[PDB]
This record gives structure tokens, C-alpha cells and sequence, in this order.
């Protein structure tokens, strides 16, 4: 069983500029992994595939929260600790490009369909329970879960918007925007570490980390 | 992975 | 308009081991201008629209046929000359992870599903309709002709498949993988034009200019 | 992208 109403309650429970973006990062895996265990089934899994699943997903799970956090931004982003970031400071830091892809397709587009919490928090759950990462002692298993989530918010899309025959579709198609953008965002973040001159916290840091 | 496996346990 | 009867026609009518590879890849880029002028409503888009989607898409656009093509295939692909390639042979060519993916992640999942030729095709037009492409003249245009093709996708799900109610959702959660698989197999494309020992044919080297 | 932009002309 997957109710959304648990879902919601899960974030619900939770609710230079480079340095700041890294310290809100590193801020909010603490508070990944209390969302996580508020996830219906995500605790009884075994402790080594729960890790796999958050080392796996942390970051799509992480933008995919600070996206939908600054609908209501012009040209920025919300961090967790509550620093508007706009545009023009991203581009003058020299990462423009990867923040202009956040805000056309991932803010904009939660923005101009209203994307609401039900939604955003069954499409992280879907992340989370990624079947296709590696070395799951069961990936059946979370598969399962999976689709109990998707099909949860296929129901909840057509009682909620029945007049919205596309919205379940809608937000399964942001889903490899979310996968580009994390793996690029990882990218710079590994760039970071290597340069040596931004400050990276240890769970950020611990991350970044080989398997 | 120290700090998550902690985080998980409790 | 978006019959899935146009786009079953198209894939119809276009139907060491690292250079066997490369050939194939320039060899089906020929043919992928082919496919895609046969996708409804993509002949009538601006030229330089055109060029821009097939720019975005054409590593997964490609990647999705020789996945679906492997289907009955043993732990190996089957390229577009003709060649089986093993994992065996991937792996001793220093690209077995890479490979393994597309083993696990795509073509195991199309065999296990039984993903058919239409479905294949709408999530190939699904792909090559990215209104997340970069300097697209009209976006809102490329959006709605994704829309169409979803829409007829799942009306083609429920009627061909209606005990299977997760399967419209199933397709479509196959493309963050196959978008994070196109941007590895990108990633070591640069590579073997790096080294500069793999032979690279004229429009995959075409592919890997910039914009 | 000269190839490209001649095979889509016709
Ligand atoms: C350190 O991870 C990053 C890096 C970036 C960016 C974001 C993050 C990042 C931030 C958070 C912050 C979350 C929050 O404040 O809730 C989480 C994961 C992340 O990968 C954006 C897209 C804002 C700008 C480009 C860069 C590469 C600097
Ligand atoms: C040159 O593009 C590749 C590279 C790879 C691979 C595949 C391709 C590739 C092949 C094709 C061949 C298509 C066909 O034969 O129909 C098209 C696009 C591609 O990116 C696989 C996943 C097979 C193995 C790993 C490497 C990185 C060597």
C-alpha cells in the first residue's frame, strides 16, 4: 500500500553564491534522509539498499525540493537556508548555464502547471525508489515500490485534475530533465572538490565518495 | 559511508 | 493530429569492437534523418528547429533502436552492420560498464515488458519532440507535438494492453535511463576522438561539433 | 553542420 496522504505528510514534516549552494546541500541530505524514512516501506528495506538508494538519488531528490521551492521566485532559487540566489550571481560566479537550465526546465515548468506537493513528492518517491541502481539486493523488489507510487499518482492526478487528461504524463516527462540536470550538477560539485577552493561539508563531501 | 549508515540506523 | 499507425510506418520503413561500434552509429545517423521526416508535423517544423532536435536527441534516438533491435539477443547487441557484439567483448575492450547498462537498464526491460514496435516509435518521437532543446524558435510548438504523440501512445497502451494498466507509465520511466545512457556513451565518444585512435566517420564527427 | 542541414533539405 502507497497513500499519497503519507507522502504529503513526508514533505510536509521536512519543510561567494557557490559556497552558499554547497552549505544549503550539504544542509539538506541531513533532512534527505529523515524524508526518506518517512516514505511508506523505504525503512523496511535492508540498511545496505537504503544506502544505495540515497547515494543513487540524493541529488535529483535534493533539486527536484529546491526547484519547487522557488515557483514563486523570479529568475532564482530558494535555498533551504532561506538565501534567494538569482540569476545574474550564478551567471557571475561562472555557472550560468546549468542554473538557466534549472529555471527553464525545472522551475518554470512546475510554476506554469502548478505542480503541487502530492505531485512533487510522489515523483521524488518514484526517484527514490529506483530500481536500476546498482547493487540492490533486490531490485524486484523496489520496482515494486515503484509502480505502487506511480500508480498512487495516476489516481490521485485524475481525481484531483480531471479535467487535466495529460498532467500524470506531464510530470513523469520532467523526470530526465531531473536525471541531466543532477548528473551535471554532480559534475561541477566534483570540479569544486578538485579545484580545492570552495569549502565542501562532510556529508556533502562523504557523497562524493566512491562506492 | 559513515554518516549515512548512522543517520539510517537511528 | 498524431496517428500511432504513422509512426509504427516509420520504424518500419527505416528497419576492435569500438570501431564495429562507431561505423554503425555514423552509418544509422543517415537513416535517423530518414525516420524522422517520416514522424508527422516534424517535416513542417523550421529548418533550423529541425536541426536542433535531431542535435539533442540523436544519441538516444539511436540508442532506444539498437536496444529494441537486441531484444532476443544473449547478454549482447545487435548492430545496425549486422555484427553481435557480447558483453565479453565490451568488457574486454574497456567499456563493460557502460555496456551493462544498456544490458540492464534498457534492452533486459524491452524484453521483459515485450515493448512493441509502436511503443518503441511514440517514445522515440517523445524524444525527438524535447521542447527542453536549446534555441528552439518555438518551444510552446515542439510541447504540443510531444503532447499528441503521448496522448496517442497511451490511448494505444490502454487499448492493446488494457489488463496492463502500469504499461503507459512503465515506457515512459525508461527514458531517464536512456537519457543518462546517451550522455555516457557522448562522454566516451569525445574520448576515442581524444586519443585519436578509434576512426570516427563524417557525421558522428559532425555530432561531436559544438553548436 | 553541413551534412545535417543538406540531408534534411532534401
Ligand atoms: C553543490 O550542488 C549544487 C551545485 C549547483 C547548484 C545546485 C546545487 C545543489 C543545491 C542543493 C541545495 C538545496 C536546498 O537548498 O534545498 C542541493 C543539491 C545540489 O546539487 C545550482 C543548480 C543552484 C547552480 C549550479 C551549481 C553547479 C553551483
Ligand atoms: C559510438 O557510440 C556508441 C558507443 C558505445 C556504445 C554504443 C554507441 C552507439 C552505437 C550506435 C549504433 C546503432 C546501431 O547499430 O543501430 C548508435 C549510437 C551510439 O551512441 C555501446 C553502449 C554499445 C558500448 C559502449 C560505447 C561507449 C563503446
Amino acid at each position: 500500500d502507497m497513500p499519497v496522504e503519507r507522502i504529503l505528510e513526508a514533505e510536509l514534516a521536512v519543510e561567494d553564491p557557490v559556497t552558499n549552494i554547497c552549505q544549503a546541500a550539504d544542509k539538506q541530505l541531513f533532512t534527505l534522509v529523515e524524508w526518506a524514512k518517512r516514505i511508506p516501506h523505504f525503512s523496511e528495506l535492508p540498511l545496505d539498499d537504503q544506502v544505495i538508494l540515497l547515494r543513487a538519488g540524493w541529488n535529483e531528490l535534493l533539486i527536484a525540493s529546491f526547484s519547487h521551492r522557488s515557483i514563486a521566485v523570479k529568475d532564482g532559487i530558494l535555498l533551504a537556508t532561506g538565501l534567494h540566489v538569482h540569476r545574474n550571481s550564478a551567471h557571475s560566479a561562472g555557472v550560468g548555464a546549468i542554473f538557466d537550465r534549472v529555471l527553464t526546465e525545472l522551475v518554470s515548468k512546475m510554476r506554469d502547471m502548478q505542480m503541487d506537493k502530492t505531485e512533487l513528492g510522489c515523483l521524488r518517491a518514484i526517484v527514490l525508489f529506483n530500481p536500476d541502481s546498482k547493487g540492490l539486493s533486490n531490485p524486484a523488489e523496489v520496482e515494486a515500490l515503484r509502480e505502487k507510487v506511480y500508480a498512487s499518482l495516476e489516481a490521485y492526478c485524475k481525481h484531483k485534475y480531471p479535467e487535466q487528461p495529460g498532467r500524470f504524463a506531464k510530470l513523469l516527462l520532467r523526470l530526465p530533465a531531473l536525471r541531466s540536470i543532477g548528473l551535471k550538477c554532480l559534475e561541477h560539485l566534483f570540479f569544486f572538490k578538485l579545484i580545492g577552493d570552495t569549502p565542501i561539508d562532510t556529508f556533502l563531501m562523504e557523497m562524493l565518495e566512491a562506492p | 559511508h559513515k554518516i549515512l549508515h548512522r543517520l539510517l540506523q537511528d
